[PDB]
């Protein structure tokens, strides 16, 4: 529209007035440059951080100027073809051509081309396209275009050539290297490269993008949701979750119970505190427990406002048992056992967050049927993540 | 740093210690031509080089058509026809000050309000 | 001034050795290791200001663990030097002091350089072995480092018993060479296994064995 | 380019000889202590002496290279800052055609060297095939219009359209140009479209469309079907 | 840096002063050589005001040279210091002096006990190249940087915590780790060649890792951990590094075929 | 906005003074003689033939069937003549050389007695050079000199 | 002054068939001469017509 047009034609206005005042002062001396650059790397990293600027507001005016009735929009809309940029350069402003990530060097004596002054240090001479492809482009604008053309022509050429060399170096370097059945990483020779495929032994078409409950949460949620007290009034459970709940409150085993898994479950957040120093949850692990959980609700029609017929030995008893289930290595030796605890301790923690009691009795309110279904959906669904001996 | 020739010999003169007077000369290992030292003054080198920046100034400069033109006036004869240009000396950290020089006296005036 | 800087480094440098031999499987209490730099000061230095490093130099004695794993391992002395290029005079002296104390390693420790001849009249007094290492070499202690994870070295039936599990020969086994910073660290020998615990980010502990050279 | 084309060279001796006849000195007699402002003048790299006026045998050789008597495939240039006039006259240079600007007018401002009556008595030539034998040569040997190649292109100032930027002063359809603060234009262009080659000729409106498609359209069109001769 | 003195500019200037390359071509504006035969006794009607000062059998011929100011600042340096610096470099074959920082004129003058000319130029020579003012080795233009840094929270929590961080131009690791100003548990190199080298293979494992996942994260891409950590093993179990080319497993026996 | 093409259609329908003579000597004496030019490179501006003093002396100091290049003229008669001259006393030393160059058009206005010149076109010219002022050299012993 | 450039069209110089032809016709018009000549000296020394 006319408005936008006119808003688009003051955005670039006022950066080429910016531009020539940032010029005005480095012409007047008046401008230090910053430490690691000189004045002229600082000079034209603001003309050009300022026409960036400029042709990314404009894109933006543009953009928002379009209504839903357009055909752009709904494929930018679409995820298919075209994108911000593209409508950014045909409706609003091409923007600043640069070669080799600079200015339009001087080809001639002081500058660019021979139809502008000697020294000058304007933008639209420097290579600033302020036209669109709407309106077509000027000669001084089309022959530096022209230049960008052919660099990413060239560029792409020698990025293939160098990518085919580095393609076959890749592909003749890993060859002869797969794994026995032994679940051992070794090449032809029997040299062992690494004792467990991934360090892990899982394929790498079974895994997906899970969030770690352990870490998650402040101190007050952690204490808030992994505690379960029966004697003690401050973390008391709910006896309207769990048909037997009456009964549970005041018992000393199952409240020890929930003091060894309480304590398990600390450990496992200063063991995830050492591993993960940078505070993220969501790491790739087999086994999504949510589709199971959720599978699970909606196939025993699993609703709110009703009372469960779990106990704390049944879910504590019930992981604890479904630990020792988890299998990769088929040994029974001392170094096979450590390296499955070691390869299976993550993943122990995992389900030993996400199978609490409270998160069982509260949220999912699972029964019996429910729970050793979702057990024997994990422990399966564990044995099919595993990665298969032979495979290169 | 601005040396003298030998006469007949034009050959550069080597400075030569006096200790009989204990004063500086100029000498000719060619020949017998030995003159005294105006200055006791021998080498200079001049580490950060400043000069060469107003390279290249000719008489006809003010007929470049390739050179801008400027609407300054002269702080000296006061002339607003005047043709501007960058320092001559070519080097990283060339600062970009501006050279003026007028079209009617041949003065060259700099833009630079920090140092003049 | 300099003097002050340089007791700084020494006293860095004899806490790393401290925690070197102590890593090694010696007797050395934590409060021995976490001696204070005033203390150092107030105990090897004399009233001009100037450090003793002969009076630095001390004796080891494995742990009881130590020897109850490997019961070939004996005792260590480590010393030190005043000079700053060692003389071949000094290295007859310490090795003719070995051999009179009897003492199974050895760690000299020099300044600046050492002349060849002594580096050469090293191997002269099997099975013992002699550890030279570095005074501005030893200043940080590099297993203190984020990406440097756990050594152990192991034994040799547990070296047997590994490459029986595992169904491996000597040279199947990931190599790991002499002049490793970390073997030097630990004084590893040719045919010694050793174990590497490492935080791995996709299984949390993550073990592996090399061999030296 | 579609008006580009390489020179064949000619004959340096006649030129090296009617220097000398206005009092350019032999490199031999030069003594730079006696002449330090003497203007050094070369001829295919050759130097061959100084001249202690560049100016008036500068304005000389170029009022006889425009009437025609030095062949116009000779490109001369004046470097003022390095204080050097070489010429080139050697066989391969690429040049192409640009017109003359004059400053000089009785306008009171700068305009072409070629007129309307240039025009008419050319367009009736033209559509004559009476006739007037006014043609291209007739053209160049009045001195409108020049042979540039890239050595001389240092020393000139070209515009690009005629009338928008020699005189001195929207719809927001139009595309966005530059202004006119320069003067000394020397040289005009002919036609911008003109820098285009053979194959992006047929390209229609290649302005509004970006590069690699011109070059991917310049490619395919060395290869589509069509009728070559009538033979 | 260190957890202790962190989100601290002053302390970073006093790291940056203490590692960062000088020299004493840096400081200097230019140099002049002067015949001066009496020791004492200067021609130079300027100078005369530090031969009042700095006096209270040598060389006639005097090298003399000014600094300047401006480098005196950036590079926080001391006449005093440098003259030291030189006389603890040529010992005490070249006397010395050097003009005082309240001068608004920076002076330095030497003397020796053919031509003394060329003697002095050669000296010269070595007094721009040869002397190194402060800093260690190959470490140029420290760039201060504020890098966030997720640390926990006492509220069970991690907190971003913006500290300054040393970006380095150059390279040497050995020196810079032994400097006491800073973490010598915390340190990176983009050469994982010198990692390898001083924190062992181990470390250049590690290093390696973050040089390879470093490209793929570049290039906005996600490749999973098995791939990159099975190539990372492969390079590194013979010990050390192994080149992948042509003289990187053609050089051990796979097989002749292979 | 489209492209004219009835261009044919509109073109088809729009269509105190002193004076004194000049002589050429007879060339009996060009004939005999050979005028030459002199030129001293020694920078001393006086240098006269006085000063230099007496005697002044100026002087010149089996196969079968096969193939030959060739070459011309001029250019042979100034090859052959490859030995320069060189004025010297019994001391002083000038050793001239030619310059070719500075033939071209060189007219020699020689002044008598009366007002009027005698002209005589100038055969060569000459750059002498005073030579062996210093008076060293050694050859060998430079070439081992300079191994230093 | 800046290093010298390369890339400056103007310093650069084509070839056409004229120059090609030249070079081509000269070494052929010389390998004619160098064996009339050698016809020549074998006419001269083996003494025929
Ligand atoms: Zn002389
Ligand atoms: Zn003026």
């Amino acid at each position: 529209d006319g408005p936008t047009m006119r808003e688009i034609t003051e955005t670039i206005a006022e950066a080429k007035k910016k531009v020539l005042d940032v010029t005005k002062e480095a012409q007047a001396n008046l401008l230090t440059a910053k430490h690691g650059m000189t004045l002229r790397e600082s000079f034209e990293d603001n003309v050009v951080r300022f026409l960036n600027e400029a042709r990314d507001k404009a894109g933006r005016l543009a953009e928002v100027n379009l209504k839903d009735l357009n055909n752009v929009k709904q494929m930018v809309m679409a995820g298919s073809k075209g994108s911000f940029i593209n409508i950014a350069q045909m409706s609003a402003c091409v923007g600043q051509q640069s070669v080799e990530g600079k200015r339009i060097a001087f080809g001639f004596v002081d500058r660019t081309l021979p139809h502008f002054s000697k020294d000058d240090y304007s933008p639209e001479s420097k290579g600033f396209v302020e036209n669109s492809y709407l309106r077509g482009l000027t000669p001084q604008e089309f022959f530096f275009h022209a230049m960008g053309g052919r660099e990413g022509l060239i560029d792409t050429a020698v990025k293939t050539a160098e990518t085919g060399y580095i393609q076959r170096r890749l592909v003749k370097a890993l060859e002869d290297i797969m794994v026995h059945y032994d679940n051992t990483t070794r090449n032809s020779l029997g040299n062992v490269i690494q004792f467990i495929y991934g360090e892990d032994g899982m394929d790498a078409a079974h895994i997906e993008k899970q969030s770690l409950d352990t870490i998650g949460g402040s101190d007050a949620a952690f204490e808030k949701r992994y505690r379960v007290d029966l004697l003690n009034t401050d973390h008391t459970l709910d006896p309207s979750l769990l048909e037997s709940g009456s009964e549970i409150l005041g018992d000393l085993k199952l409240q020890v119970l929930l003091d060894e898994e309480y304590k398990q479950l600390v450990k496992d957040r200063k063991f995830l505190r050492e591993v993960f120093v940078d505070g993220e949850a969501n790491w790739p692990l087999p086994v999504n427990i949510r589709r199971i959980i959720q599978n699970a609700q909606q196939t025993f029609h699993i609703d709110h406002t009703k009372p469960s017929d779990l106990t704390i030995k049944d879910i504590v008893l019930g992981v604890k048992d479904l630990q020792e289930n988890l299998l990769v290595l088929r040994g029974k030796n001392e170094i096979i056992q450590n390296a499955q605890r070691d390869a299976v301790t993550l993943f122990c923690c995992l389900l030993r967050s996400r199978l609490a009691t409270r998160r069982v009795l509260q949220e999912y309110r699972l029964t019996k049927q429910a729970f050793d279904w979702v057990l024997s959906n994990i422990e399966a669904q564990f044995l099919r993540s595993v990665v298969h001996p032979g495979e290169m | 740093t601005t040396f003298r020739f030998c006469r007949d010999c034009n050959n550069m003169l080597y400075p030569r210690e006096d200790k009989e007077n204990n004063r500086l000369l100029f000498e000719c290992r060619t020949c017998s031509y030995v003159e005294e030292a105006g200055s006791p003054l021998v080498y200079r080198h001049e580490l950060i080089t400043n000069i060469g920046e107003t390279a290249g100034v000719v008489q006809d400069i003010g007929s470049d058509p390739t050179l801008p033109r400027s609407d300054r006036e002269c702080p000296k004869c006061h002339s607003r026809e005047n043709v501007f240009f960058q320092s001559q000396q070519r080097r990283k950290d060339t600062s970009m000050v501006l050279f003026f020089v007028c079209l009617s006296c041949s003065h060259i005036f700099t833009s630079d309000q920090k140092n003049k | 001034q300099e003097n002050e800087r340089n007791i700084s480094r020494l006293w860095r440098a004899f806490r790393t050795v401290k925690e070197m031999v102590k890593d090694r499987g010696y007797f050395i209490t934590q409060e021995e290791v976490e001696l204070p730099l005033e203390d150092f000061k107030a105990k090897y230095c004399d009233s001009m200001g100037r450090p003793q490093r002969k009076m630095m130099s001390f004796q080891a004695n494995p742990t009881e663990e130590s020897i109850s794993k490997f019961p070939d391992m004996g005792s260590l002395w480590v010393e030190f030097c005043d000079e700053p290029s060692v003389g071949v005079k000094t290295m007859k002296t310490f090795v003719i002091h070995i051999q009179e104390k009897n003492f199974q390693t050895g760690i000299f420790v020099y300044q600046n350089n050492i002349t060849p001849s002594a580096m050469k009249l090293v191997p002269s007094i099997p099975p013992a072995t002699i550890e030279t290492f570095n005074e501005a070499a030893l200043v940080v202690n590099i297993t203190h480092h984020e990406l440097v994870p756990k050594h152990i070295r192991l034994s040799s039936d547990e070296k047997r018993e590994l490459l029986k599990r595992y169904r491996l020969k000597e040279s199947q086994l990931p190599r790991i060479q002499r002049a490793d910073p970390v073997a030097l660290y630990l004084g590893l020998k040719r045919g010694e296994v050793v174990k590497i615990i490492r935080k791995s980010e996709t299984s949390g502990r993550y073990a592996s064995y090399r061999i030296c050279m | 380019s579609l008006m580009s084309c390489i020179s064949v060279g000619t004959d340096p001796m006649p030129i090296i000889t009617f220097l000398s006849e206005w009092g350019m000195e032999p490199l031999e007699d030069y003594v730079p202590h006696q002449s330090p402002d003497a203007t050094r003048v070369f001829v295919n790299g050759v130097w061959h002496g100084v001249h202690r006026n560049p100016a008036r045998l500068m304005e000389t050789l170029r009022t006889l290279r425009r009437k025609g008597d030095i062949n116009p495939e000779v490109s001369m240039i004046r470097d003022i800052r390095e204080k050097e006039l070489k010429i080139f006259t050697d066989a391969g240079r690429v040049y192409r055609p640009l017109f003359i600007v004059e400053d000089d007018e009785s306008l009171g401002h700068k305009e072409l060297k070629v007129r309307k009556g240039h025009i008419a008595k050319l367009m009736a030539t033209e559509y004559q095939d009476d006739v007037e034998e006014y043609t291209w040569s007739s053209l160049l040997n009045e001195g409108l219009v020049e042979y540039i190649d890239a050595e001389e292109e240092e020393s000139i100032l070209i515009a690009m359209q005629p009338e928008d930027l020699e005189p001195a002063e929207v719809d927001p359809a139009k595309r966005i140009r530059v202004s006119h603060h320069a003067t000394t234009f020397t040289h005009c262009e002919i036609h911008p479209s003109m820098i285009l080659g053979v194959a992006a000729s047929i390209i229609p409106f290649p302005d509004h469309n970006q590069s690699p498609r011109n070059t991917y359209q310049s490619a395919m069109g060395k290869q589509a079907m069509g009728v070559f001769l009538t033979n | 840096l260190e957890p202790g003195h962190a989100a601290d500019q002053e302390q970073a200037k006093l790291i940056r002063s203490a590692i960062e390359h000088t020299t004493l071509k840096s400081v200097t504006i230019a140099s002049e050589i002067y015949y001066d035969p009496d020791p004492r006794s200067t021609v130079i009607p300027e100078d005369e005001e530090i031969i009042q000062l700095h006096f209270s059998q040598q060389s006639p011929w005097l090298l003399r040279l000014e600094l300047d100011r401006a480098a005196m600042n950036d590079k926080d340096l001391t006449m005093g210091q440098v003259g030291e610096r030189i006389k603890q470099t040529f010992k005490n074959d070249l006397f010395v002096i050097w003009s005082e920082d309240n001068d608004e004129k920076l002076i330095i003058r030497c003397r020796v006990v053919a031509e003394e000319d060329h003697m002095l130029k050669k000296i010269e020579n070595t007094m721009l190249e040869n002397i190194t003012l402060r800093g260690v080795e190959n470490i140029e233009r420290v760039v201060m940087m504020k890098y966030d840094r997720k640390v926990p929270s006492p509220t069970g929590e991690y907190v971003k915590e913006p500290e300054w961080v040393l970006e380095t131009d150059g390279v040497n690791l050995s020196e810079v780790m032994t400097v006491p100003g800073i973490d010598p548990t915390r340190i990176y190199t983009n050469s994982f060649i010198d990692i390898m080298e001083v924190l062992g293979i181990e470390a250049g494992r590690a290093a390696l890792y973050k040089e390879v996942y470093n490209v793929i994260a570049s290039d906005g891409s996600y490749v999973n951990y098995r791939h990159m950590a099975l190539l990372v093993d492969v390079m590194t179990t013979q010990g050390g590094l192994t080149s992948v080319t042509r003289h990187g497993f053609n050089r051990s026996n796979t097989g002749a075929l292979m | 906005f489209i492209k004219r093409d009835r261009m044919r259609r509109n073109f088809l329908r729009m269509r105190e003074y002193n004076e004194f003579p000049l002589r050429a000597i007879p060339k009996e004496d060009l004939e005999n003689m050979r005028t030459h030019l002199l030129k001293f490179q020694s920078k001393k501006k006086i240098n006269p033939v006085t000063d230099f003093h007496l005697p002044v002396r100026l002087h010149r100091k089996r196969k079968t069937r096969q193939l030959k290049v060739l070459d011309e003229n001029a250019k042979k008669l100034r090859f052959e003549e490859f030995y320069p001259w060189v004025m010297e006393d019994f001391y002083n030393t000038w050793v001239g050389s030619y310059e070719a160059g500075n033939s071209d058009s060189y007219v020699l206005l020689s002044v008598e007695d009366d007002g009027s010149f005698t002209m005589i076109p100038a055969d060569k010219v000459y750059k002498f050079t005073a030579r062996n002022k210093y008076a060293t050299x050694x050859x060998x012993x430079x070439x081992x000199x300079x191994x230093x | 002054k800046d290093q010298d450039d390369r890339d400056h069209f103007g310093k650069k110089r084509l070839d056409l068939a004229g120059p090609l032809l030249a070079q081509l016709f000269k070494t052929l018009f010389k390998k004619l001469t160098k064996d009339i000549f050698r016809y020549m000296q074998r006419t001269v020394e083996e003494a025929h017509d």
